[PDB]
RNA sequence: GAUUCACGCAGUGUUAACGUGCAAAUUACUUGUCAUAUUUGAGUAUAGGGGCGAAAGACUCAUCGAACUAUCUAGUAGCUGG
RNA sequence: AAGGUUCCUAAACAACAUUACUUGGAUUAGGGUGAAUCGAUCCUAAAUUACAGAUGGAAAUCCUUAAGAAAAGGAUUGAAAGGGAAUAAGAUUAAUAGUUCUUAAUCAAGAGAAAUGGUAACAUAUCAUGAACUUUAAAAUGGAGUGUGAAAAUCUACGGAAGAGUUCUCUUUUCUUCUUAACAAAAGUAAAUUCCACUGAAAUGAAUCAAUCAGAGAAGUGGAAUUUAUUGGCUUUGUAAGAAAUUCAAUGAAUUGUGGUAUUUUUGCAGUCUUCAUAAAAAUUAAAGGGAAUCUUUUGCUCGUACUAAUAACCGCAACAGGUCUCCAAGAAGCAAAAUCUUUAGUUAAAUAGAAUAACGCAGGUAAGGGAAGUCGGCAACAUAGCUCUGUAAGUUAGCAAGAAAGAGUAGCUCUGGUGAUUAUCGAAUCAGAACUUUAAAGGUUAGGGGAAUCCGACUGUUUAAUAAAAACAUAGCAUUCUGAUAAAUCUAAAAGGUUCAUUACAGAAUGUGAUUUCUGCCCAGUGCUCUG
RNA sequence: UUUCACUCAUUUCGUUAAAUGUUAA
């Protein structure tokens, strides 16, 4: 069908090759399906901006503006655990 | 308007103290007894003469009676 | 000359907040016994989408610790909440993300949001969208704590200032490239009136101090006193520096 | 074709100013008013359409029955039966846990 | 307009009074100036204004 | 299109008739008469209008009872 | 915020018509455009060294490189007319 | 909305509608607007305005619930297009009618130890008690596109009844009528979605135009509920044939079946897509948690209601080719609400005509041979034009260019075949093919001229109302500066004053450049800005 | 005069002015 343009074929011709390669990543992982964390689902899908809905599992969830869980987001967690293990131990 | 299905009840209309006026009408197959009370018009659609009579003789006579045909009146 | 568009600004005629559709006021609760001494426990009913701002707003109900009812609240959205989770806060609460905890009992090295300046005045700092701020150190000494703002600036504030663990919902919101004129005319759809910007070179010498001549140029440099008069401060102000950075 | 007019002063298609074309004896067609579509009610925490309950204006509820407007159940025409069992369990089981948790453990 | 107020609605009652000439019997008056009602107007002519 | 095609939708009254001073004077969205000088409680009068006063001013109506007080 | 036609709308050209006009800016054909930075009604807000302006010193009731209206005011004129 | 008596009738024509008028939106005199159910009135939106308080020399300004001994919680106003208790059919007037009359309804306010059934989803002509207090829901929510249920219109199949048109040439013919309300009833019978019970799916299945779904349980079977323009969606029933329509006779008589795997419109429903856009509030109503306490009849007030709504009733000095927001919407032909013609309705007059047929014009045309030689310049006009098939380059951000360019076919008539439903009968416009004929076929109307390059602007968009529509403005992208909020910018004479800010650095405010690619060199002396000095 | 400590005018805030401080349990 396309031979490297996948997604952002919809924009046709008028927007700079480096600006719809940059909106291609965003888009397709805006788009997707992501691992629900309560019932391990391929079933979450963004409503608006930072809210995630899991469709045949009936949660909202906060996230990242295009995907479920953010890079910092992740680490913060991580963090937070260490943090708190360590205070609730001496 | 309310239709009346079978002859019980009409008879009970007819004995209750509830009444108005009554008008028959006939028509080319059937009879329509309307009842006119004070709140509803009710109907009972006959298709059996003999039943109809005894109707006919059911309505007290203190009330008026309005029979209906191919020409209205 | 005229009086310039920086200066229509402050009038506030059609430059007021379009500020309709909004949820409402978020922050934490107002401060009690039970938050001082105790923990009141949260359930995150929903979490919903605020217009003119980037990060969900969840919307909390808390009991009544005192009378009968429910105390509808109106957070602003922790990274990984979701709906259903309970969330505690008071100076007893666990370090979890989502719960509300004074300054001085997040560990140094927790990362918090939505802090407050001064106990009790229901959050001012790291409410934007993926933003967050770090506790530095503690000082048992006066009672304050060293926290790291999301712009980098160190800031000082009372060891009783609440705060919430975690990461405000919705980051990475501003990579996505903007690609046309119409995308950026919705995103101003729930903020004030700024967004199609004449530049000062185009306007004429009423209009504007950069009004010019038989060339679209300046003529005089841009960087101004941080005293120039409302109407003459037009550009960089007080500039320490100029040029691409290195 | 017979073409109508609005029989109200109204003028303009808003949703209140619906209208109906029906036929009328005679061959002529006359304007009805239509009323709006309107919304059921919904479970109190999964916010699911409940059933038995028809989708009516606010006000035609209190016309119609008592038992017409409610589901004869625990928190009928408030929560799901769904709704319901969930509230049922938490109370029994959190209660029970209480009891051997703490309170003589 | 086919809606209006019952005060303006009045006052457009007595426009339409107003509108009226001299009647014959006081153009009979000895010493009678009075023939015609100059403050007459006709609604294609000139707006009463209100 | 400044002129004759410009006045085609002009159709929506400013001024109404004023309840003080029964002119067609009484702007609608500034709730305000531009001639008597509505809700302020004194009359709307001005040195630099010096017809204006002439034309609604004691003496121009009826006088209905000052006119006794005065001959008494 | 893809290409076009239509209801509509604008005003590219004829530098056509008219130019004491249908009209104190319109008509005909040609041209363009004709739903998301769209078109549009009512209500409401912003006022003169002010407002509003996708910026032409443009618009603010046929009046705008500072509106309309009245008072100072019969403003002054080494200049023109009588 | 605006106008305001212009509405209807009669008398009358001095003036007015660039001639005239017996006409008139013109003169004179009368008549005309009927509501418990339509609106205003009620609620709140953007916003607006009070007492007290704060500010001001003053006029006055600020504040709208904060400052108050004021207002269980916050005052006034703000929508004839937002929310909203409840009415329809026929008839009637010279003119009013969801308003009058006949018939038939509805709504609100009044008067005369406390239930069963079902496993369950849930169900019961009022039934079957339910206070304070609290919660939930409704009122009350974007847009696009696809599929589909139902009604109406149009078309059509079978069967008719009545009337009309054509008829020396034929035509078992062509046309018209064959209808039904609000509110209720429940013979018969639908589409879609969601739940409940039994059972437990792998050899994985179920399903849509597309999707989508399943051991937190699919498919199957049996049930429950909701929606589908009032009761309960459609046929049917009461109202109701006594009305109405079409005929006939001179007031009285006749008829008023059943369908369609067709098109459009309207109205719902189901899932899909899209947003750094998530697309109102209150009056008002119901339900729940809790357990405090022990059918008939009356009335329904105030205000609007006439008429135009425009090539003559509104705004432009006027009966001005300008301008001004909406609802209903037939046939042909076609992809098409296009152009062109017609039916129902409206009108034949809308700043006067008659004769002659000079020049010069305005509007519409054609033209031998040549073909831009005319001209500042192919300005103007000519020319291409639909659909099908074949074919399509350099360049390129790899998406495009592209309807590239270029070529062929197309009519009429007589036939042939493909695409289904139901179980032999029935039905749809669509495609392909073949003989024959002619005036050799898109062209009545509608309906792209094409190609090779250079400059500017990246693009979609906006702009000097009335001589400039563009290379100008905007734009996305890029970059710089300040600010930790008691701040930055900034309005105000002042102010527990105001705007961004219902905000918090992924933010606010001030600027330059103008998509993408490639790249932004050297200079801190001069003038600015700054320094943690 | 500078540097300190306090609050008591003063500033900026928050709420239904809803457990502040010190003992007690």
């Amino acid at each position: 069908r396309t031979k490297k343009v996948g997604i952002v074929g919809k924009y046709g011709t008028r927007y700079g090759a480096s600006l719809r390669k940059v909106i291609k990543k965003i888009e397709i992982a805006q788009h997707s399906k992501y691992v629900c964390p309560f019932c391990c689902k391929e079933a979450v899908r963004r409503t608006a901006c930072g809210i995630w809905e899991c469709k045949g599992c009936g949660k909202q969830i906060a996230g990242g503006a295009y995907t479920l869980s953010t890079i910092s987001g992740a680490t913060v967690r991580s963090t937070v655990r260490r943090l708190r293990d360590a205070k609730n131990s001496q | 308007p309310k239709q009346v299905q079978e002859f019980k009840q009409i008879l009970k209309l007819l004995k209750s103290g509830s009444i108005r006026a009554v008008r028959v009408k006939t028509n080319g197959e059937n009879t329509k007894f309307k009842v006119r009370c004070a709140k509803y018009l009710y109907t009972y659609i006959c298709a059996d003469k003999a039943k109809a009579e005894e109707l006919k003789k059911a309505i007290p006579k203190d009330i008026h009676v309005v029979e209906i045909a191919k020409k209205a009146p | 000359g005229r009086r310039t568009l920086s200066q229509r600004k402050g009038r506030g005629s059609i430059f007021k907040s379009r500020s309709h559709h909004k949820l409402g006021v978020a922050q934490h609760r107002a401060i009690d016994f039970f938050e001082r001494h105790s923990t009141v426990r949260g359930l995150v009913k929903s979490i919903e989408h605020d217009p003119g701002r980037g990060a969900p707003l969840a919307r909390v109900v808390f009991r009544n610790p005192r009378q009968y009812g429910l105390d509808k609240e109106l957070f602003i959205c922790a990274e990984g909440l979701y709906s259903g989770q309970y969330i505690y806060c008071g100076s007893k609460a666990s370090l979890h993300i989502g719960n509300v905890l004074p300054i001085g009992q997040c560990p140094e090295g927790t990362v918090v949001c939505n802090v407050e300046s001064k106990p009790g005045d229901r959050g001012i700092i790291a409410r934007a969208s993926g933003n967050y701020a770090t506790v530095i150190s503690h000082n048992a000494d006066n009672e304050t704590t060293r926290i790291r703002l999301p712009s980098g600036a160190k800031k000082t504030l009372k060891s009783n200032c609440r705060a919430m663990v975690g990461i405000i919902a919705g980051g990475g919101r501003t990579e996505k490239p903007i690609l046309k004129a119409g995308v950026a005319y919705r995103m101003y759809k729930a903020k004030r009136t700024t967004w199609p910007r004449v530049r000062g070179v185009a306007m004429n010498p009423v209009d504007h101090p950069h009004g010019g001549g038989n060339h679209q140029h300046v003529g005089h440099p841009t960087t101004l006193k941080r005293s120039s008069p409302p109407g003459q401060k037009a550009g960089k102000v007080a500039a320490r520096r100029t040029g691409l950075i290195r | 074709a017979v073409r109508v007019t609005y029989v109200r002063k109204h003028s303009y298609n808003t949703k209140s100013n619906g209208i109906r074309i029906v036929k009328t004896a005679g061959g002529n067609m006359t304007v009805q008013h239509r009323q709006k579509i309107s919304n059921g009610v919904r479970c109190g925490d999964c916010g699911c359409v409940l059933a038995g309950i028809r989708h009516i204006r606010p006000h035609q509820y209190g016309w119609l029955g008592k038992s017409k407007r409610t589901v004869t159940r625990a928190y009928g025409g408030v929560k799901c039966h769904k709704c319901v069992q969930k509230k049922i369990l938490r109370a029994f089981l959190i209660n029970e846990h209480n009891l051997i948790k703490l309170a003589a453990a | 307009t086919g809606h209006k107020g019952f005060s303006y609605k009045l006052k457009l009652g007595k426009k339409i009074h107003q509108n009226r000439g001299v009647p014959q019997w006081f153009r009979m008056k000895t010493g009678n100036t009075i023939n015609y009602n100059f403050k007459r107007r006709h609604w294609n002519r000139r707006k009463m204004g209100m | 299109t400044k002129g004759t095609s410009c006045r085609g939708t002009r159709h929506n009254k400013t001024h109404i008739l004023c309840k003080r001073c029964g002119k067609r004077s009484w702007h609608l969205q500034k709730q305000r008469c531009a001639s008597c000088g509505y809700p302020d409680a004194k009359m709307r009068q001005y040195a630099w209008g010096y017809k204006a006063l002439r034309r609604r001013t004691q003496g121009t109506g009826r006088m209905r009872h000052l006119k006794i007080a005065l001959k008494r």
